[PDB]
């Protein structure tokens, strides 16, 4: 299940995990909310780990990253569409994800036409394919993920309010890890052990009171990886298992 | 949109192929076309 | 003006046309329908060819009017692409 | 009668319905100004049903989302070589608009040139061509829907004054969401029943005094969407007919 | 060369004399400019002028300076040849090329870009131009029609308009009579609007307008001269409801609440 | 494990420390960042790092993070399968796919566009990707590294730089010691430049450097000198053009008419 | 690698030193920058360097900066493979690729785009093929030449150009002598222009210039330098007409409202 890797921020994070697990048997579309650079993929990990999803193939797409003028047509079915003769071409991930999990990542930065097409696909069921003249709704688990406040975008008109409200029935948020400092020491120890294993170090030398105080003082806007990234960088820089670490540098730009 | 001449995008195929009937029509055969029409009318009983 | 006497003309068998629906045999009806479809396609192709030839002739006469006025000695040069431009079909059709 | 969904029990709602029924036979332009949601599109659809040409389709679907060029292109469709070279010829919103009535949602956001073109189409009765090398004539009714003060823009001169005058053959003001007082409970009961039908719950567990007090204190800025969305969210949260409804879910974006 | 009276009304005012003068200009094919505020039947006047000539058999078209896409407007004026821009499926004929030998109406001349002004002045009745991606120039014939609600001499003094364009245009100026000052024709126009509404409303009969409505209309400044008049007539007819007795109320401001 | 060493010419007691840190970092395959200015230069530092890793056997392709075709950027990164698009009949391997098991140096990431930033986004963490022709995505291990000359923290503060991408990348940052900060091996670098240039000019021999020229160089601010110092050396040598007389005067800036 | 004497010779000791430095740099392969006014013969200097270069057979690329279409300008710079983009069928040879192993003298280098600046910097930085659709880079042994009529340090101070690019641009600066710096060579250039004009116009012979003409030349400052001299001499010759008497006055301003 690989859930123990995430290890949760706290029992409150474990409570959200329990709620998500209760929701896992449901294959209805879902909305994922979480801070940028905060383990949002691991949220999709449990949804994929759902037993119904465990049977099918999980497909997750970065909506912001996925962008091309032809790709606008490529996302469309065309499973029989042959304008250049390539009928066998499929909707892509849209066709591939059939029978398994589907996930839209960074959906905020997407063309509005693509959003409407997905919203149209979401509304009712697939029919009247572009080439096949008969699209078919596939019982494939799907969910959406975003970071910013799309409500502000819709207020500015950037967010499709129809899809947003439509997806506003299965929204789950990820609280900032900066709030949960308890698991911070645990995750830091896990990262230290993993680095010691990777760099063939004798063991993790551990932290210090100065190091713990600095970790507390750090704002840590990125926590899932950026905190771990700083941990790994400090482990590499230290190169000394003689003593536990007491000086951790976060801002690489900070000379000396 | 905008006016431009960028040279990289998707497209479709050219004019659809295998228009044999149109190809024969485009060529002019004069009396030979008349002879072919006579042969076809012999083949087609619903033509006069 | 094209030679009307030389212009081919085909007629549809009205008696055969009035015997398709009344047929009680599936094979005979299917054969009649196929023959009618083939005849319609052939007639459409012939009419399209005649219309294209007439349009090409009109375009050439528009070009040839300058040539005819200029005379044989002062005939203007002409290109296949130049004539194909005067029409809407591909230059292959013109050739 | 299409079940009279979202019936306005208010006396002003009944008066507006009577005026619309009087106006529905009239085949003249109509403009609507009101609050967010409020089923204004639903009112337009009911009037279209109230119209004699019940058979005729009413595409409507003119929310202000596309860019200035994009919105006009949607209005003007696409053609061969359009937009300085277009691959596909799109019939566009205008083509679907011909015949039956159409609704213009948030019509104020459009450029004044588009407004002039639309008014000329209304004035002339001949459709405007994206290519422009071919004439076009269309006969259909139209419905206008904005939210701000058209006279304010006219004083500002933003909108075409003649277009505003011609369009406002009959303005349609709307009462506020705060204007309605007693219909809140009726709409809540209707939503609970429709959800129990949809969510297959045995019955609506009923509300409590805390729920009624929160609803009374609720701003409910969304006249239509906010109430329905909040009801759906609360129903999804509860999912049981055993306990009458007492907990209130206010902010979909709420955290912790 | 037919009568085609169509929408001919308001002859009590000097608009009749204006039409009489324009009748002489109708055979003319020189530059034409019309002066008048919005809602003054200016399009109707232009249509009457274009229909007046038997050259109405020729292609009579209208155009207003609505920018839309500036590049698109430039192409429409110029005419996109096939393949001129990326993806151009075929040659797009120019807006000017669409109507040769027939009248052309130019509107919103005040609301015309200075670059657009220069583009238009390029063929300032020059009669010949080149298409977008056109190999050789082409010369056509058309009588342009101009109209605006703004003081072109002022904008020229302001420099907003193109003085060369102003000179190239406006061989004749048609000043619209003030319908706000055309009180005598107002009653006849009201009668015509009532007749049209009775044709449209399909009620039993027109009850009438009494005199309070007429007095209110006299009090009304009628900023919309010919357009708002008919619209207010229709609105008042609708609000009156029953046609038992002549209506005396006036539907002045629909933006204002009915009560 | 072998080292060609290229051309170091660095003994500033801090360039050596930076090189040692890189050597410690050389085994690491995580994404790296370089604070390399023009006057800092040192694009070859990335090449030295690439040679240092065992991926020296692998492809050492460096990505020019600018001058990218806007129309075909997606295919540029990814490439196309045999079907490809309407324009293409064959299979476009793709630049990112062309790199595998080796170092990928993003050169001047600052010049990249926001759309380019989005394209690069999720191309790092995910790794798996499909060709333009479309296929099952595949992730290929390859060393990651990038460089720029400005303060990307400001760009993030400016918002121009995609902060998520920068934060995700750059497991470590390389800071180039300033030429003003170096201030030690000036004479040695000048001698090396003269030795290299003499063969190019087929010059007789090095006339040597006078004390006045050395004092001028010391007083010279020389804010940018990574290649500017060598270029000034070449210009001064061309101006002197006399192997008989030792060098004493150098054109400080090719701007004053003098 | 040839003599190829050029009659356009600067008769100045400063010009002599400039020619000496140019000859010294002619064997050099490092790119250099030419500084000078517009119409200051910089193109002639570039041609002289190209001829005097060791690569006599080496190509001489015009390298106009502002000529870029900017729609696909890099593609022209970078070339392409056969089919690199939509509708492509032949391997496009890049401008540098076309001029590979030759010489490119960046023309209008002052006027260029920032994206153009970045592309040029990338090209300069140990240039490789990296063609559009290219699967493998290459190298080119083509020298580079730079020239502009603007204060590049000032432009950089304005941020108009990339500081690295300018640093990557020149190994030395070729400052053209000012026309005011030039002196007394005006007589020789005037004589050459007179001979050329007499030959072209089929005139009998050169009438010559009088003392008033010499004094005016002394007073006159030619901002365009040779081009200014060429135009003034051309105007004076055209107005001269008959060659019966030597010239005494020349049209100072080709655009003067006087008379
Ligand atoms: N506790 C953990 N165990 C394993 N992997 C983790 C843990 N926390 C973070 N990660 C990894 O760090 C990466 C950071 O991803 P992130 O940037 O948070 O995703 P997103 O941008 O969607 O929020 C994730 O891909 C995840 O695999
Ligand atoms: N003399 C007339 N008789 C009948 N109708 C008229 C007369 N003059 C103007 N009209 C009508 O008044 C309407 C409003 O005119 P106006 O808004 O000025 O048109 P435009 O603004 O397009 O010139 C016109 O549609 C025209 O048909
Ligand atoms: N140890 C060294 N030996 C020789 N040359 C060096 C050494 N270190 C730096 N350089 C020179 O410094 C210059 C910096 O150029 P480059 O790194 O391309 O600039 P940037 O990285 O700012 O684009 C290089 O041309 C290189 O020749
Ligand atoms: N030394 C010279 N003697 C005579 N004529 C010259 C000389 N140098 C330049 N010219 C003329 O002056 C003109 C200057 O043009 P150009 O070379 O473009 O100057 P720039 O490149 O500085 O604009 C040339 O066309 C050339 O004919
Ligand atoms: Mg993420
Ligand atoms: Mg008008
Ligand atoms: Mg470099
Ligand atoms: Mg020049």
């Amino acid at each position: 299940e690989y859930k123990d890797n995430l290890l949760g921020e706290a029992n409150s994070f474990l409570e959200v995990l329990e709620q998500v697990s209760h929701l896992a048997p449901l294959d209805k579309p879902v909305l994922i909310i979480g801070e940028r650079g905060t383990g949002k993929e691991l949220i999709a990990s449990r949804l994929h780990y759902l037993s119904s999803r465990w049977q099918g193939p999980f497909i997750s797409l970065n909506c912001a990253a996925l962008n091309e003028n032809l790709l606008d047509s490529e996302l469309f079915g065309h499973e029989a569409g042959a304008f250049t003769g390539a009928q066998k071409r499929h909707p892509g991930r849209f066709e591939r994800a059939d029978g398994g999990t589907l996930f839209l990542d960074e959906l905020a930065t997407a063309p509005m036409m693509v959003q409407e097409k997905l919203l149209r696909v979401i509304e009712y069921g697939e029919l009247e394919r572009v080439g096949g003249s008969q699209p078919l709704q596939v019982n494939v688990r799907l969910v959406c993920a975003t970071n910013a406040d799309l409500p502000a975008m819709v207020n500015e008109g950037t967010f499709r309010a129809d899809l947003l409200d439509r997806l506003a029935f299965d929204v789950v948020q990820l609280p900032p890890l900066r709030e949960r400092e308890s698991d911070i020491m645990l995750m830091a120890e896990y990262f230290a052990i993993q680095m010691c294993r990777e760099i063939k170090l004798p063991l993790f030398p551990g932290f210090t009171e100065r190091a713990r105080e600095t970790l507390l003082n750090y704002r840590w806007p990125g926590n899932i990886r950026e905190l771990k990234n700083v941990v790994e960088r400090s482990v590499y820089r230290h190169g000394t298992s003689d003593y536990p670490l007491d000086d951790i540098i976060i801002d690489p730009f900070k000379r000396r | 949109m905008k006016q431009g001449l960028q040279l990289r995008l998707s497209q479709q195929l050219a004019m659809t192929p295998q228009l044999q009937q149109a190809i024969r029509l485009l060529q002019l055969s004069t009396l030979e076309l008349q002879q072919e029409l006579q042969q076809a009318l012999e083949s087609n009983p619903l033509l006069e | 003006e094209l030679n009307a006497d030389s212009i081919p003309r085909l007629k549809i068998n009205q008696q055969y046309a009035a015997m398709g629906n009344s047929a009680r045999n599936d094979a005979d009806g299917q054969f009649i329908r196929s023959n009618l479809q083939e005849a319609r396609w052939l007639i459409k192709s012939l009419e399209s060819r005649n219309d294209t030839l007439l349009r090409v002739s009109r375009c050439i006469v528009e070009q040839q009017q300058a040539f005819f006025e200029q005379g044989e000695e002062y005939m203007k040069p002409m290109v296949l692409a130049d004539i194909a431009q005067a029409v809407e079909m591909h230059e292959s059709t013109i050739s």
